[PDB]
RNA sequence: GCCAGCAUCAGUUUUGGUGGCAGGAUAAAUCCAUAGGAAUGUAGCUUGCCUCGGUAAGUAUUAUAGCCUGUG
RNA sequence: AGAACUGGCGAUGCGGGAUGAACCGAACGUAGAGUUAAGGUGCCGGAAUACACGCUCAUCAGACACCACAAAAGGUGUUAGUUCAUCUAGACAGCCGGACGGUGGCCAUGGAAGUCGGAAUCCGCUAAGGAGUGUGUAACAACUCACCGGCCGAAUGAACUA
RNA sequence: GCAGUCAAGCGUUCAUAGCGACAUUGCUUUUUGAUUCUUCGAUCGGCUCUUCCUAUCAUACCGAAGCAGAAUUCGGUAA
RNA sequence: GCUCCACACAAAUAGAUGGAUACGAAUAAGGCGUCCUUGUGGCGUCGCUGAACCAUAGCAGGCUAGCAACGGUGCACUUGGCGGAAAGGCCUUGGGUGCUUGCUGGCGAAUUGCAAUGUCAUUUGCGUGGGGAUAAAUCAUUUGUAUACGACUUAGA
């Protein structure tokens, strides 16, 4: 044990194939793939699957995910869709915590009052068993 | 969204914290600031010490006892920065400032309570890296605050007690989470998952 | 021991007098007033060898 | 436009040459190739100008062209396609460092015997071991520094004590205008790969006890248009 | 112009071991160990393979780049000090008054004691820093050698020595007494 | 505002002696047709002897980019009659459209030189087809193979006043 | 008699949702087909560094990735 | 300083400029609702600690300027440009080596040899090497640059503008 | 101050008009420290006591000087 | 005249109306879990705001009959320990005492009339009889270590 142990400090990098979540705009919570880099602040994205138009966008409008896939530089929308499907990024996104949190919160928002009552009753039922287990 | 809000001054900027706090008191929220000795100012130490000296040389000449009273403590520096925002010469401003309490360190009863922050006043978020900043305990001890050595000695005890508390709470939480995971997969939990809980 | 500091408050008399000073200097300069070479095709422009061809 | 280092300008007569000098050397070597019959390569890595002038005065009929390696490489031809005459890059590749490219019409063996019999004295030229060993005496140092009877020499100049003390790392004191040391400083041993400061010490004390003999590698004949390699020193 | 990324390389010989969490640096080798805090600097570290460590700066300016280069130089000095070491030779000179240089152990603190500098009764005391070893060079008149692995501590102690014996209110063209750094180098 | 490119043509008014005059054309960057036509007459008065009363505009039209999603490296000639006789500037901008290049150019000039719309003249914006004709280093920076870079300081916009988290800026 | 709530209307005003249309290069684009072209050179191939298969420079214009231009 | 119009205050409240006879807006009956002007939207203070692109760190920055005053410039602080040059027949920076010969050139002086001074300032051999850029010596010496070459392997320097 | 010289730049879309930073000449009386020194029309100064400025006379610390030491001269921080 | 309780009436008001829900440190780095060589370790995982967590059904929340479990929670005692920065609070033992919506049943609500916040969270004061215990300072006088007068400083059953 006399080898160097320098840290890594992982980072989500801006690269072709890096998929991103759009947090503000008309899309407002859709996915897209970076296809080209214009400068430190601007990139070109394309999501045909979820339906966002190919455009130039600032990076403040999006947020990088840890996911990426194989994609050449300056690809077209059809090639983007094909590589998207072949990599199956939508399923990975659905499996991730993050997307589950989003889906959970919108479900909670769409809950009706009666469903709220049901959830409260169920939480009490669960609490009884859990406190018994403890 | 609370009756009273406890704010840890660590990592904050004096003027921005003063602004948000003042506009909260004038709206009627009760606020309690702690750890003012760890508060921060933008700019290098030299600049702000020079500024405090510029303030300190100001005094009524024919009688010094009735002039600007130069309070050395970080809590009082923050109080000055805040009072300069509030119209403290009105009953409204007096009632506002009487909703505030500032403390060096975290004394009782607030040590056993939750503290929060203000993200639009934090140094690490508001400032650009590669920029000198100043800390208020150092500044106050430079301009004549004779109590920084007691507050550290007391915080070093508070932190140990809090670490014991956290080590207990964290094992309890492990037990609770494990019991919940075992309770999971039941049809009740599946229904709750469907409904978003 | 830090020394004094000049003030930035403008004290209205001064900004009136400056307006008058400038309104006078403008007339004086207008009175004294009574007594191209195109820079070319600048380099670093990559397609500069094409502007030489629309002449004839 | 600022936070740069300012270039120390000084006002002398001479000025840089540029590409015209190199083109001139190019044309000279190329017109001498057509003229003379035999052409040789001489490796002259560290020389004295009087030694080079002696070598030049040894024949006023033959030519010797120094200059930049890459320029002579281009004049000859480094590629088999880019070449002035045939089988010439085979010679041009031999050039290693400071190359003095010679032209002549004289017999092969005269040149071959001359440039192995020619030998002179020179300094030891660091990165090259010296066949000598020097302990300086432990009293007052003289201008030759342990090479002749001190009753011939005079003490060296006091102005050299900062140099000896700092750049040469010698422990040095001075009692009056004379330089002095306490113990006999050894500088070198025979068969010891020399360093820069050892070489400068021997140069300062004036020791030309190294054998300068020019090395010749190759040789090319125009009528045959063939190369021939002979490492001769 | 906000260079998109700039890099510097740090070579590590075989005997040396380098450990770097956030910006603290520990370097271990034959001669000992060394530690250094660089949290003021805001750069990034990374390792390639056991002999090459890279330091990087993203979207920075001239001062940031300069900080990168000097960080490289500091780590290289640490490696050289833990492998070979640093050795500074100083010589003390006098014309009339012999300067007496000794060591004293006072409360276990290792003070260097200088006496009779230019004929004064004052006793000049210089504290020795941790990681520095003084020895009086034999068979060389009036020379003292400071050895260690921290070039900073060694050079600063030598500077303290040559500063404490400064001449005051006298022409230095005439009065040459003092302590001077004769040589810097390795062990 | 967000600029647009406009084609403009001018006829200077016919006479007896001269029917059908020579129809000078120009390309303008501007917010709207009014400003575009004013700029047209402003340049035409400099080039030739015409006037808004002595002339007329024939066909105002818009020009949209042929490929407004393809990323491009534009080179722009600029000049501005200051302070001396007029002097030129070459700049390079990596962007998708001539409109975006001109917008960010005007903003960059206003920032770095305090030079204004009234002061500025656009000579020629031109896409560079081939790499290795890109001269400026800040654009050369972004053409390298398999370019990647992080964003190490993330700071998250907060909707609330208070937070219970001691936030983190990671990535 | 006093203070108020609601429904349907009128006048003035503010703020949302949604539908049908006309134009412009009868938007440009994306997209589909087709002819060429090239590099921040894909596959394949050649010669080597050679840590077990990763590698540098040479080839090759879509091949087991794609991109650009024109035309329709 | 004199004349010639025009506008305003004098007689005039209102909003803004922290405050103000002559600055910006706008001129007045008593009330209500809506929209604005000029000026503004961190707190005092009603209104975005809004969005976007850049620049700037000031040992008392700045927070309307006015080649209005201090004023004409200075600065190894920073950014963006223009012009001219060097460069794989290898640029810039570093180390290393060469840096010669007639010649210790002529006057001068106790002495002066490239370097206290005056005036010539040439040729030779060269890759290049000044009748010599500075340190130095009583004088020589030695070192140095100017200039050339070797190693290194791709950009660099100067003058200007904002 | 007056009158000039020169020239880094500026320069009616002027090469041979004008402007012009930094330098610099003349006039002021003289060359051998002998200059006898030599005044020429203004429409305030003095007590007690406090504070402030620095543009520092002394004290404190430093830098440069042919600064041997001693003393002194110039300058930096400092009220 | 003061004093504990078996409380008729008064009192909640810079502004209650489910809960102020406790690690430190860093940010060009960290939290949680897990393993082992115990480290500046390996592996896995999380963030991308509290849009969370906990509570949360019953007349402003009643009167009762059960099923399953020994869990949850309130009230007053009770054990033991900790805590001095302004501790005035935190945790814990045991036994009582009620409730439990964890699950299934049975009765009552009505007319506040189509809304009116529609009122819900200490005691001093007098019934209360708890119901017994028994200090000082100031003036006046005096002292002079003090003093314009006040004050100060001392003494006197």
């Amino acid at each position: 044990s006399t080898d160097s142990i320098v840290k890594a400090s992982n980072w989500r990098l801006v690269e072709v194939g890096r998929v991103v979540l759009i947090k503000k705009g008309q899309s407002a919570g859709k996915l897209a793939a970076i296809v080209e880099i214009i400068d430190q602040k601007k990139v070109l994205i394309d999501g045909p699957k979820a339906g966002v138009p190919r455009q130039a966008i600032n990076l403040g409008q999006v947020v990088l995910t840890p996911l990426t896939f194989a994609l050449p530089r300056g690809a077209r929308t059809a090639t983007v869709s094909k590589k998207w499907a072949a990599a199956a990024v939508c399923e990975k996104w659905a499996a991730s915590s993050w997307a589950k949190k989003i889906a959970q919160r919108e479900r909670r928002a769409a809950l009706t009052d009666f469903e709220r009552f049901q959830v409260m009753v169920l939480r009490k039922q669960k609490r009884y068993t859990v406190k018994k287990a403890l | 969204v609370e009756p009273v809000v406890v704010i840890d001054g660590k990592g904050h900027l004096v003027g921005r914290l003063a602004s948000v706090v003042a506009k909260q008191l004038l709206n009627g929220q009760k606020i309690v600031v702690v750890r003012a000795e760890e508060l921060n100012i933008s700019g290098e130490f030299f600049r702000n010490k020079l500024k405090y000296h510029d303030f300190l040389r100001k005094a009524t000449a024919f009688n010094k006892t009735r002039g600007p009273f130069h309070f050395r403590a970080p809590s009082r520096i923050f109080y000055k920065a805040l009072r300069g925002m509030v119209s403290h010469k009105t009953a409204r401003g007096k009632a506002a400032l009487e909703r505030l309490k500032v403390f060096e360190g975290i004394p009782p009863p607030y040590d056993k309570k939750k503290r929060v922050v203000v993200p639009q006043a934090l140094r690490v978020l508001r400032l650009k890296p590669g920029r000198k900043y100043t800390t208020l305990g150092k500044l106050s001890t430079s301009v004549g605050w004779k109590y920084e050595d007691v507050v550290a000695k007391l915080e070093a005890k508070r932190k140990v007690s809090s670490a014991e508390y956290y080590a207990k709470k964290r094992a309890f939480t492990k037990k609770v989470a494990s019991a919940n995971a075992t309770a999971a997969e039941s049809d009740v939990a599946k229904q709750l998952a469907a409904l978003g809980y | 021991r830090v020394r004094k500091r000049q003030s930035r408050r403008t004290s209205t008399k001064l900004k009136e007098g400056i307006k008058k000073k400038a309104s006078a200097h403008r007339k004086k300069e207008k009175k004294m007033a009574k007594k191209k070479k195109d820079p070319g095709i600048p380099s670093n422009f990559p397609y500069k060898a094409k502007i030489l061809e629309e002449i004839e | 436009p600022r936070s740069k280092r300012s270039k120390l300008v000084t006002l002398a007569q001479t000025d840089k040459k540029g590409r015209e000098n190199k083109e001139r050397i190019f044309d000279e070597v190329r017109e001498a190739l057509d003229t003379y019959r035999y052409v040789w390569v001489l490796h002259l890595d560290d020389v004295r100008t009087p030694v080079l002038q002696e070598i030049r005065t040894s024949w006023a009929g033959s030519k010797l062209i120094m200059g930049k390696r890459k320029v002579l490489q281009k004049a000859l031809g480094e590629k088999r396609e880019e070449e002035y005459k045939e089988n010439l890059y085979q010679l041009s590749k031999l050039c290693s460092g400071v190359t003095g490219l010679l032209f002549t019409d004289e017999d092969v063996n005269t040149v071959k015997e001359y440039f192995k019999s020619y030998v002179r004295s020179d300094y030891s030229r660091p990165n090259t071991k010296a066949p000598l060993t020097f302990t300086i005496p432990e009293g007052i140092v003289y201008s030759r520094g342990g090479q002749i009877p001190a009753e011939e020499d005079v003490p060296m100049i006091h102005s050299l004590e900062p140099t000896m003390r700092n750049k040469f790392e010698i422990p040095t004191k001075i009692k009056a205008g004379k330089i002095t040391i306490d113990s006999p400083y050894l500088v070198c041993t025979e068969g010891e790969k020399l360093d820069v400061r050892q070489a400068l010490i021997l140069k300062q004390f004036g020791i030309a006890a190294s054998e300068f003999k020019v090395k010749v590698s190759a040789y090319y004949d125009n009528d045959s248009s063939t190369v021939e390699s002979t490492n001769i020193n | 112009m906000k260079y998109i990324q700039t890099e510097q390389q740090i070579e590590v010989p075989e005997g040396v071991t380098v450990s770097i969490k956030s910006r603290i640096v520990k370097v271990v080798g034959p001669r000992g160990t060394l530690t250094k805090n660089l949290k003021h600097i805001d750069v990034t570290f990374t390792k390639v393979n056991n002999q090459l460590i890279k330091v990087a700066v993203h979207n920075g300016g001239r001062k940031h780049v300069a900080a990168l280069r000097t960080v490289k130089s500091l780590v290289d000095n640490m490696i050289t000090g833990v492998t070979k070491g640093y050795k500074y030779k100083m010589r003390y000179v006098y014309a009339h008054f012999p300067i007496n240089v000794n060591i004293v152990e006072k409360d276990g603190a290792k003070f260097i004691e200088v006496r009779n500098f230019l004929g004064d009764k004052k006793i000049r005391n210089v504290p020795v820093r941790d990681g520095v070893t003084i020895e009086f060079s034999t068979n060389v008149k009036d020379e003292i050698v400071l050895s260690g692995n921290s070039v900073e501590d060694v050079s600063q102690n030598a500077a303290d020595l040559q500063q404490i014996c400064r001449v005051r209110n006298k022409d230095i063209r005439k009065f040459l007494d003092g302590i001077y750094v004769s040589h810097k180098g390795f062990i | 505002a967000h600029f647009k490119e406009y084609q403009v043509i001018g006829r200077r008014l016919p006479t007896e002696s001269v029917p059908e005059p020579k129809l000078f054309r120009m390309r303008i960057f501007a917010s709207n047709e009014v400003i575009a036509k004013s700029r047209y007459w402003y340049f035409l008065q400099k080039l030739h002897k015409v006037k808004k009363a002595s002339g007329e505009i024939v066909s105002i039209n818009q020009i949209n980019e042929a490929h407004p999603t393809k990323v491009k490296n534009f080179g722009v000639w600029v000049r501005y009659d200051s302070r001396s006789g007029t002097h030129n500037m070459y700049k390079e901008i990596r962007d998708v459209s001539r409109v975006a290049a001109v917008e960010t150019l005007y903003q960059d000039m206003a920032a770095r030189h305090r030079a204004r719309f009234r002061s500025i003249h656009i000579l020629k914006v031109a896409e560079i087809e081939k790499t290795a004709d890109v001269k400026r280093q800040y654009v050369k920076q972004f053409l390298t193979k398999d370019l990647k870079f992080p964003l190490p300081h993330r700071v998250q916009k907060s909707t609330k006043t208070f937070s219970y988290k001691r936030p983190s800026t990671f990535y």
